[PDB]
């Protein structure tokens, strides 16, 4: 029913909304049907999960029909489809997590490549914006032929997936 | 990481409230009642195996108050941002009709350290045998607090912990019943 | 036994 | 609630961190204005360090007071290790046995194993079905701190009880020398 993009190391919030703004039995599962978390009355429980203790909800929002699943320190493998079952409803949300690094000592003139880490089933495409403003494009693996001092700085790469966006900022050390 | 002991104090204006305590792995060892310049152990037996001269805390608070004023000007009078509390009610054990138990109201992650808690049984406020803790520290620098209500489990009683804090627009009530 | 507290320090003024 | 005049909060924290008894100790002094830590002294660093611009005047000033600096460096002993020893018998060694109760929350039932009033936190709760440990179908609340030097937890097992089956909740905790167990007969 929905798609969410996340960055490696960050925290993402997957939403689940019930009809009436009133706390009620809910729980989240991964695509393999393994229970991640939910409540038993006022208690919050967790099941055996490849997400270990990086998962949580947000109690405060429970009174108004919001039972989110928050996963911190995202791993590429945390990508999957999560299913929240609330009041005879089944909200689905697919999480696609991406990572972005560079080759890197990078010398003035040598070429640098920006490799995007992607999860199964993804079909990404990258587009960055140099420190100066040069918007070299790319996809799976983007790169820049011959660097220069003026390229040292913070690059702003944008990854597009399912027509959705996620931003990355990386600092390059273009030596001389 | 096996153990952690924290000496935690604070001063709040314009309220003129101060607190001084020591906690061990998240539990309160003791605190100092400012008005009675007295050391209060979380559990009485603690006071038979150790002691703390309460005056030292009074001296620390005075310096805290003065430093709060210093920081208040230095920041150009930037006030604190209210963070409303998360409230949850539970029993300290499994409930069994007509058998002594204890209702626990856990007020978590809020600031500043000022709050109003009230126990309601069938709408009316109770106070017989109710106790509470002082403001306990959190690594995110917010606070936690516990309030207790010893009670006799009955199928015809409905309890409520009523909480008020600047971060909320209206009283937050958490219901509990057998 | 006696608990020993750390002393509060005056901030810069 | 009333009185919406703005508030100003100042907090001071002296944290003593222990690893393997007192083998390794780390002192951490933090100063927080409102919700922002401004300056701190980390025993592993030796001197004060500003966390935000508000603390700088202080990190510099305090760092210029060599006396103070040495006292803080040795507080790892005079303060931490000392205090550790003061209440070891009633904190580090505090022991309270957990009370264990097992009850059904309908065909696909849920057995609940409640464990309460125990200390310290380190504990282990497992579910068995006819002497064989069940791992899948088990969920848990983890440690619940009651604020009175006592913990509690609820370890729940999802299962379709079959007549004649025997479910067991097993608890291992520092207070008991041999595992506790409570059973439910299906």
């Amino acid at each position: 029913k929905k798609v969410v993009l996340g960055k490696k190391g960050d925290t993402v919030e997957l939403t689940c909304t019930a009809s009436q703004k009133k706390s009620i039995q809910f729980h989240w599962k991964n695509s393999n049907q393994i229970k991640i978390l939910g409540n038993y009355g006022s208690f919050l429980w967790k099941g055996p999960s490849k997400l270990n203790d990086r998962a949580d909800s947000r109690r405060s929002l429970w009174d108004q029909g919001n039972f989110p699943l928050i996963i911190k320190n995202l791993k590429i493998e945390d990508s999957d489809t999560y299913i929240c079952e609330v009041e005879d409803q089944k909200e689905e949300v697919q999480l696609l997590v991406f990572g972005l690094t560079a080759n890197s000592h990078l010398l003035q003139g040598q070429s640098l490549t920006l490799t995007l880490e992607s999860p199964p089933g993804s079909s990404p495409s990258v587009q960055c914006r140099s420190p100066r403003g040069k918007n070299i494009q790319g996809g799976k693996t983007l790169s820049v032929s011959q660097l220069e001092l003026q390229d040292s700085g913070t690059w702003t790469c944008t990854v597009l997936q399912n027509q959705k966006k996620v931003e990355f900022k990386i600092d390059i050390v273009v030596l001389a | 990481e096996e153990h952690v002991i924290i000496q935690a104090e604070f001063y709040l204006n314009p309220d003129q409230s101060g607190e001084f305590m020591f906690d061990f792995d998240g539990d309160e060892i003791f605190h100092v009642d400012m008005a009675k310049k007295e050391t209060v152990w979380r559990l009485e037996e603690f006071g038979r195996f150790a002691s703390f001269e309460a005056q030292g805390a009074l001296a620390n608070i005075a310096v805290d108050k003065a430093n709060l004023e210093i920081m208040t000007k230095r920041s150009n009078y930037t006030p604190i941002t209210n963070v409303p509390p998360e409230v949850t009610v539970l029993t300290n054990s499994p409930v069994e009709l007509r058998e002594p138990n204890v209702l626990i109201c856990f007020i978590d992650k809020f600031t500043p350290p000022v709050v109003n808690v009230t126990w309601l049984r069938n709408g009316k406020p109770v106070t017989t045998g109710v106790s509470e803790t002082v403001f306990l520290p959190r690594e995110d620098h917010l606070f936690r607090k516990f309030h207790y209500l010893p009670f006799l489990p009955s199928t015809e009683d409905v309890y409520d912990c009523r909480v008020e804090h600047w971060g909320l627009d209206e009283p937050l009530l958490k219901q509990w019943e057998f | 036994p006696k608990y020993v507290k750390q002393n509060t320090l005056k901030l810069a003024t | 609630m009333g009185d919406t005049r703005p508030r100003f909060l100042w907090q001071l924290k002296f944290e003593c961190h222990f690893f393997n008894g007192t083998e390794r100790v780390r002192l951490l002094e933090r100063c927080i204005y409102n919700q922002e830590e401004s300056v701190r002294f980390d025993s592993d660093v030796g001197e004060y360090r500003a966390v935000t611009e508000l603390g700088r005047p202080d990190a510099e000033y305090w760092n210029s007071q060599k006396d103070l600096l040495e006292q803080r460096r040795a507080a790892v002993d005079t303060y931490c290790r000392h205090n550790y020893g003061v209440g070891e018998s009633f904190t580090v060694q505090r022991r309270v046995e957990p009370k264990v109760t097992v009850y059904p929350s309908q065909h696909h039932n849920l057995l609940v194993c409640s464990v309460s009033g125990f200390y310290p936190g380190s504990i282990e709760v497992r579910w068995f079905r006819n002497g064989q440990e069940e791992k899948a179908g088990v969920v848990s609340t983890g440690l619940i701190q009651n604020g009175d030097w006592t913990f509690q937890t609820l370890v729940m097992l999802e299962t379709v009880p079959r007549s004649g089956e025997v479910y067991t909740c097993q608890v291992e905790h520092p207070s008991v020398t041999s595992p506790l167990t409570v059973e439910w007969r299906a």
